[PDB]
């Protein structure tokens, strides 16, 4: 029954973490509009864990086992900044 | 010793995709900091996230 939720619960966030580390690869390989494709899965992906609650019960050692991919996906999304700004800077001199 | 008329269709062509080019690049920017805007409220979120994950 519940067994289920916990799984599911734990691979919620990690597809987070992974389509963030997707994203951030996609930006170190500059293939720029794959990435923007990526992006819009990685946004339903934050909706899922909006829509859907923590269910009650999960233990300590599965909230550090989370916690640690939420922290992942903000270490990935703030290298990927620096990697969007970069490109912006890029495009503004071809643009010109 | 091309025609006048046969350089005129392939400078048109060539400022065609020159246009075309850029058009692109302007989409992906304006995409690109739409995502990088998108980012900002995201960490937000899950930051909030990360502490509620961690409280108890």
């Amino acid at each position: 029954g519940s067994m289920t939720s916990t799984v599911e619960f734990i691979n919620r966030w990690q597809r987070i973490a992974l389509l963030s580390q997707s994203l951030l690869e996609l930006a170190q390989r500059g293939e720029w509009d794959l990435l923007l494709q990526q992006e819009v899965s990685y946004l339903q992906s934050i909706e899922t864990v909006m829509e859907k609650q923590t269910p009650p019960g999960i233990t300590r050692s599965i909230q550090d086992m989370v916690a640690g991919y939420i922290k992942q996906t903000l270490d990935n999304e703030q290298l990927l900044k620096g990697l969007l700004q970069q490109r912006l800077d890029e495009l503004s001199s071809l643009i010109g | 010793n091309a025609t006048l008329k046969s350089l005129t269709k392939q400078y048109l062509s060539v400022s065609n995709s020159i246009d075309e080019t850029v058009a692109r690049y302007k989409a992906q920017f304006t995409q690109l900091d739409t995502m990088m805007s998108k980012l900002n409220n995201t960490s937000s979120y899950l930051t909030q996230q990360f502490t509620a994950m961690n409280k108890s």
